[PDB]
RNA sequence: GUGUGUCUGGGUGGUGG
């Protein structure tokens, strides 16, 4: 998940910052841009903190700007299959499950859990609780679940969780 | 019978060609003067390559297609919904834009219909 | 396509070290008071303190000689990084319980010196 | 002399007499967007799709249809920003 | 000279088809003549005058 | 019946030794296909018809919604049943089910916002649902009504427009504004609505509830006549000369001289109607 | 456009798939119904799908959303009820099957042979020259593998004849089934990429049809939409008769029709065969037509083109004029502009310029902003929209001093074009001083010129180091 | 090693007196005391004979390999 | 209390430098 992985940018920058420091804000720029992305494989970025290197400044002919070709390791969001992570709830529907894992929004279904969790809307909070409050999957609790599936749509970060297997929880 | 008013032109930017989407031909259309092949050669042989390159690509018939990094294939955008795909070779990440002549593109797109695979690439 | 079970991994992400939750936690808390210590930057995402607050919940340790300590030990044995900080940032309270979590460890690792390393590492949690 | 030279050379650096026609100019490997430039421009094209031929487009001919910069006069170097330089602006 | 011609099928039930003077060229307008073509359509011409 | 299976989407295969193998159909064929699509790290070829085969997409993509209730949604559906699919979509907060018969991978899309459209010579809306076969555009009042691209009589817009609200602020086109009551009001918004006395405040969120809201403009908060004419010079050089004016702008005008071919451009002051 | 913009480091050329053509198209299903519209409805799959591009001015497409300006065409495809010889790759289609065996299907000479693989070494690194001493050395009869002795090719036109010496009409079909076993290293040494181009993609079994862009419409049509339409009822009648007729006569006139029809589509200059003469007494202008001539598709669209910013009217001479300087009209310099950047060193003297309009000669004529709009200033825009700011363009007339290439035709020496300095005169000509009439080799009866306006900053300022009338007093030649 | 010339060609001058031109038409800041002139291409000749320009140019030579040369590094034309 | 569609495609002939 949290992968120290080289990821290469480029900064087109207007030659107005072509001045004492030009470099810092070639930095700045990639700083501002390169954060928040929600794009369907790389996701939300953070790498704020570590560059490798910053490239020769290209003159692109014809146009003002410049090319800043720009390596530094990163981290990544991206999904995928088969292992099981940390997770805290949010806002929970009446059959469909939403938990979050930073800020990516994760979903489950119902009738892929085990039957020794059910779904109680006369409870108060509408959530998924159990009856005898074994394991509440609530807002602001920990919980572990497994992911296996992948999702874009129209360059909206998505994915769908699952939590088939047992024992998982507060352990 | 020759006049100077039957003969001044000008033009700096007005209707095209339907088929490419040069500029026409004739002053009774508006058209504007054709650059031709030995004001092309007169251009090199002054090496004003970036006069050349704005005459020729940019003041003429600019554009721009995006095209699959895989294959040389021009790739379907939608530019609106912001999704760009490459269909043929199932792709929907490594496109490019890449700035040509429109006679360029339509000249790739015979050469698609001859069956020729004009396949370009920036590698 | 990809999957974690056959440990296979694409090209650009297997090369790649993975770093604990406990690691990133540290990481956003040195680049969150680098940003208190920046130079007149603007307001920052939504999704960074939120991520930031998500590794703080998910923590387990604090103290970084613990955390220097436990990258030391959990590389001597031939464990892959993504189940390393799997296991680091859920540690089970058995080896028959991390052998269901992931199922890339069945038949890698023997139950008792997988539950072994587990108690191992549960006796360094503080 | 020089341009006389030049001709001259030209036509004859493969060994053989390179004619200045459809004949001698496209059998060589300048590239196939060069050839169908100059003549027989279907031929060219069709024998190109036949054969895999690349073009590498490092003429002036190649990047004039795809209306790149050509590595011409003006466009046979590249400009980098001397960033060194610009600390000492104002 | 002012023509329209309908459309099969507001605000637009009919698309203007003038003809305009050239672009370039001005002039006086001297003689106007309206008539019927061979097969009985409307026909005109229209001379323009220009002292150069 | 008839057998629409559209590429795309997955299939499941039931009998023989090669049960729960799922992959994605690469080919379509009128009834005997004898596909050969890419399964789970199969390393055989199986050529098997569609006439047994049932429409399952695979795990986590999404789906497009043609029939039924959701007509024209984007769903994404997790469940492998017969008879039960769950999805979680976009348009569509309140969880509801729908059958797998109107899932598959059409070309109707529901995400989305903005267009603007002319119903009157003055009062304008805002549209809501983007689809090539249901134009649905919004009205204050709170509905959803539609319309359609023949029946809409396009009129191009005015870039005039300058809503105007009671707290003395200014703002035109393409700009953001907040109310200082409302139920979801105090979001980003852009205006663009061609009168004085209502403003629509725009969210591309989901539309069914929140987002969408009207309210009177009280409480919102910031944040040529000579064309043609015969006109005669009487002052200047060009005095007496006889002209129609082609161009004619608050202070200066375009005279086109009876005279001479010269088309000069002189000021309203010298200038005299017939 | 969220895509990185680049360059094209190299072309790759090659033979569509069919497969690939299959994948590619929009028209799922193929194209099949030769009507064009059903109603005034344009009809999908048929020759104006509105999947492939747009159909009308302010339309949108539906492959992509684009408009008429943004949609680059997507290609359809037709599937051909028999393959057909692709008459422009009939000569290689001949070469390599004489190549190759008959029925082995291998190459008449094998690969493994130390003294054929020291052949081939020879010519390794090139395809076409590879495949023509292969072709020199065959010219073999006999396979190893089996014995059977090969047949002699000939063309008749399309058909092709295998003789041996039964002579047979060698149908597509065959020579598709002698090209789809050959294996790529045999496909390689023989001299063909086969990730590229592979024996089996020459024979025409998918037809591409291209964009509405390559054939537009008025309700005029291209013809060839025409040809598309002919090819299509043709492919159509072919399918109704191999279901249901069956005849094989009629078969193979109704394929040597298709063959007649695709050939034509795409070369129009088969001797010997009739021309695909239209019903309005018109020969048609193929692929070929359009891309072979002077005036056609690369010498006439690619090489030379029609510009815009560029004027033309009489010379007379002008002895006040230096050397570098030009004379131009007032209504020539009020028609093109120049679009200057603005900055805060002209912004006043922009302003001003904006604030004249166009109507007076030195003003300005568009304005565009920071976001890549622009704005007209005949349309009267309110004083709101002319307020500049710095990084905003605007388009003003050209001025004095203006750098302008100046150019007669024939253009023969490098002196024939020439950067020239604009004055302003009263008169309609422009004016020379005489002494460059020699390097234009210009006279003053009658002679016109062409100008042309640099219209970046960057073009102007290598237009003036470079081609100025004193910088090249003095020819290389 | 370099060895392309030092001499600077008229190509090389007029490529980067155009780019600086155009650098400094959208508010790239000078490198060189302003009289007073206003347009870009005259301030770059400034600019040029001041040999301040901040641009390094890259020489490709024909083996695929290239030569870094600054402006201040080469010698003027005139 | 506003605003873009400008009959294409061929052929023939004459003409200017
Ligand atoms: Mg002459
Ligand atoms: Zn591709
Ligand atoms: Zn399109
Ligand atoms: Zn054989």
């Amino acid at each position: 998940m949290f992968y120290h992985i080289s990821l290469e940018h480029e900064i087109l920058l207007h030659p107005r910052y072509f001045g004492p420091n030009l470099l810092n804000t070639v930095k700045q720029k990639l700083f501002t841009e390169v954060e928040g992305t929600c794009t369907g494989k790389y996701g939300f970025v953070i790498a704020v903190t570590t560059i490798d290197n910053i490239g020769a400044g290209v003159i692109q002919p014809g146009r003002g700007f410049v090319l800043y070709p720009v390596k530094y390791k990163a981290i990544v969001f991206r999904p995928f299959k088969g292992e099981v992570v940390d997770a805290v709830v949010t806002q929970v529907n009446k059959v469909g499950l939403f938990t979050e894992i930073g800020p990516m929004s994760c979903f489950i279904s119902r009738h892929s859990i085990p039957s020794e969790m059910e779904f109680d809307p006369n409870s108060n909070p509408p959530c998924y609780k159990t009856m005898d409050e074994d394991i509440v999957i609530q807002q602001d609790d920990e919980i572990r679940l497994k992911i296996v599936g992948t999702r874009v749509d129209k360059n909206d970060i998505f994915a769908i969780g699952s939590l088939m297997d047992d024992y998982l929880g507060l352990v | 019978k020759h006049m100077v008013d039957d003969k001044i032109h000008s033009r700096a930017r007005g209707p095209i060609q339907i088929l490419n989407r040069q500029p026409m031909e004739g002053r009774s259309r508006d058209g504007g003067l054709r650059f031709g092949e030995m004001e092309r050669d007169c251009q090199i042989a002054h090496g004003a390559a970036q006069f050349l390159r704005e005459r020729l690509f940019e003041a003429s018939d600019p554009y721009q297609v995006h095209v699959c990094n895989l294959c040389g294939i021009m790739a379907i955008a939608n530019t609106r919904t912001h999704t760009y795909e490459c269909r043929g070779c199932r792709n929907k990440t490594q496109i490019s834009l890449v700035r040509m002549p429109y006679a360029c593109k339509l000249l790739f797109q015979e050469l698609m219909s001859m069956s020729i695979a004009p396949r370009m690439m920036s590698v | 396509e990809e999957d974690a079970s056959q440990l296979i991994f694409p090209k650009e992400f297997e090369t790649a070290e993975t770093l604990l939750n406990s690691e990133v936690h540290m990481l956003l808390e040195h680049r969150k008071q680098q940003n208190e210590s920046a130079e007149d930057e603007q307001e920052l995402s939504e999704v960074f303190m939120k991520t930031l607050n998500y590794t703080a919940r998910f923590s387990r340790f604090k103290n970084r000689e613990t955390i220097a300590s436990v990258r030391s030990l959990l590389l001597q044995k031939k464990l892959h990084k993504f189940e390393l900080a799997c296991l680091a940032n859920l540690c089970p309270e058995t080896a028959e319980e991390s052998k269901a979590l992931i199922p890339s460890l069945e038949g890698r690792f023997e139950d008792e010196e997988l539950q072994q390393i587990l108690d191992d590492i549960q006796t360094k949690r503080s | 002399y020089r341009h006389l030279a030049l001709l001259c050379d030209t036509m004859t650096c493969r060994g053989h007499l390179m004619a200045i026609t459809r004949h001698g100019v496209n059998r060589q490997d300048t590239g196939p967007l060069m050839k169908c430039s100059f003549e027989e421009t279907v031929d060219v094209l069709m024998e190109a799709a036949a054969h895999g031929e690349s073009d590498p487009m490092k003429g002036v001919s190649e990047n004039i249809m795809l209306g790149q910069l050509a590595p011409a006069g003006t466009g046979c170097f590249d400009l980098l920003l001397d960033a060194e330089k610009c600390k000492y602006g104002m | 000279i002012g023509k329209t011609v309908t459309l099969p099928e507001r605000r637009y039930t009919k698309r203007d088809c003038s003809t305009f003077l050239r672009t370039s060229e001005t002039g006086i307008v001297d003689q106007v003549m309206v008539t019927l073509n061979q097969e009985g359509y409307k026909f005109c011409k229209i001379r323009v005058r220009s002292v150069r | 019946r008839e057998h629409n299976f559209q590429p795309g989407d997955n299939v499941e295969v039931c009998e023989g030794e090669l049960i729960n193998l799922q992959g994605k159909i690469l080919s379509v064929d009128g009834n005997k296909i004898t596909i050969m699509p890419k399964h789970e790290d199969l390393k055989d070829m199986l050529e098997f018809p569609a006439q047994e085969l049932r429409k399952y997409f695979k795990m986590g993509d999404h789906v497009k919604v043609i029939a039924g209730r959701f007509e024209g949604d984007t769903g994404l559906i997790v469940r492998v049943e017969e008879n039960f699919v769950i999805l979680f979509s976009d348009l569509t907060m309140h969880e509801l089910k729908v059958l797998p018969r109107d899932l598959q991978l059409c070309s109707e899309t529901a995400s989305g916002w903005g267009e603007l459209v002319q119903l009157d010579p003055q009062t304008v809306g805002v549209i809501v649902r983007l689809e090539r076969e249901t134009f649905q555009v919004l009205n204050m009042y709170g509905k959803v009504v539609t319309v359609r691209h023949q029946a809409v009589t396009r009129k191009k817009d005015n870039r005039f427009a300058v809503a105007l609200d009671s707290e003395q602020n200014n703002i035109h086109v393409k700009d953001i504004v907040k109310v200082i009551d409302g139920p979801h009001s105090g979001r980003e918004g852009e205006i663009r609505h061609l009168f004085r006395s209502f403003a629509f405040l725009h969210c591309k969120k989901l539309v069914e509830n929140g987002g969408m809201f009207v309210c009177k403009t009280r409480h919102l908060v910031l944040a040529n006549e000579l064309i043609g004419q015969t006109v005669r010079i009487s002052q200047g050089p060009y005095k007496g000369y006889i002209g129609v004016v082609k161009d004619a702008t608050e202070s200066t005008a375009r005279v086109e001289l009876h005279s001479t071919c010269q088309t000069i451009s002189v000021d309203r002051q010298r200038l005299t109607t017939v | 456009s969220a895509c990185p913009l680049r360059t094209i480091k190299r072309v790759q050329f090659g033979v569509l798939s069919p497969d690939e053509l299959k994948r590619m198209s929009v028209t799922e299903g193929g194209i099949k119904y030769p009507e064009t519209t059903e109603g005034g409805r344009p009809k999908l799959g048929g020759l104006m799908d509105p999947r492939q591009g747009v159909i009308e001015r302010t339309g949108r497409c539906q492959t992509c959303a684009g408009n008429m300006t943004e949609c680059p065409g997507h290609f359809g495809h037709i599937e051909l009820a028999k393959p057909v010889f692709h008459v422009g790759f009939l000569v290689k289609t001949m070469k390599v099957l004489r190549c190759v065996c008959f029925f082995c299907s291998k190459l008449l000479v094998d690969s493994n042979n130390p003294k054929i693989k020291d052949i081939l070494a020879k010519s390794k690194g090139q395809p076409k020259k590879r495949l023509t001493h292969v072709y020199d050395l065959c010219k073999k009869n006999i396979c190893g593998g089996c014995g059977r002795y090969q047949p002699r090719i000939r063309r008749s036109g399309l058909e092709l004849y295998a003789e041996w010496k039964k002579k047979i009409l060698l149908s597509p079909e065959r020579v598709h089934e002698i090209f789809k076993r050959i294996s790529d290293e045999e496909c390689f040494v023989l001299g063909m990429e086969p990730r590229y181009a592979r024996p089996e993609w020459m024979i025409v079994t998918v037809l591409p049809v291209p964009p509405l862009s390559v054939r537009p419409a008025v309700r005029n049509q291209d013809d060839l939409t025409h040809k598309l339409a002919d090819i299509v009822k043709i492919n159509n009648q072919l399918r109704r008769n191999e279901q249901n007729g069956a005849a094989a006569h009629v078969i193979a006139e109704d394929v040597k029709l298709l063959q007649f029809h695709v050939a034509t589509m795409v070369d129009n200059e088969l001797p010997g065969l009739p021309r695909a003469m239209q019903k309005s007494g018109r020969p048609l202008k193929s692929l070929k037509q359009r891309l072979k001539g002077k005036e056609g598709r690369v010498r006439g669209n690619l090489m030379g083109k029609r510009v815009d910013f560029s004027a033309r009217t009489v010379i007379t001479p002008d002895p006040n004029l230096s050397i570098d300087q030009v004379g131009v009209p007032r209504s020539i310099a009020a028609n093109m502009t120049f679009a200057e950047i603005v900055t805060p060193f002209n912004i006043d003297r922009l302003q001003e310029l904006v604030r004249r309009g166009n109507s007076q000669y030195p003003g300005a004529k568009y304005i565009i902003r920071d976001n890549g709009d622009r704005i007209d200033l005949r349309f009267h825009p309110k004083p709101s929209d002319l307020h500049l700011q710095t990084g905003y363009k605007v388009e003003r007339h050209m001025c004095d001093g203006d750098i302008v290439i100046f150019n007669r035709q024939p253009t023969l020496h490098k002196m024939s074009m020439m950067g020239h300095r604009v004055r302003i005169l009263p008169w309609s000509t422009f004016r020379l001083n005489l002494s460059v009439t020699t390097p234009y080799n210009a006279d003053f009866d009658g002679d016109e010129m062409n100008l042309h306006l640099p219209q970046s900053l960057e073009t102007r300022a290598e237009i003036q180091e470079l081609a100025m009338v004193p910088r090249m007093i003095v020819t290389p030649q | 090693k370099r060895i392309t010339t030092p001499y600077m060609t008229k190509y090389e001058r007029a490529r980067v007196l155009g780019t600086r031109a155009l650098q400094i038409a959208m508010c790239a800041p000078v490198m060189v005391e302003l009289e007073g002139e206003t347009d870009p291409l005259l301030i770059a000749m400034k600019e040029l004979k001041a040999r301040k320009i901040p641009i390094i140019i890259r020489r490709y030579l024909p083996d695929g390999s290239y030569e870094d040369w600054g402006v201040d590094e080469l010698i003027i034309s005139d």
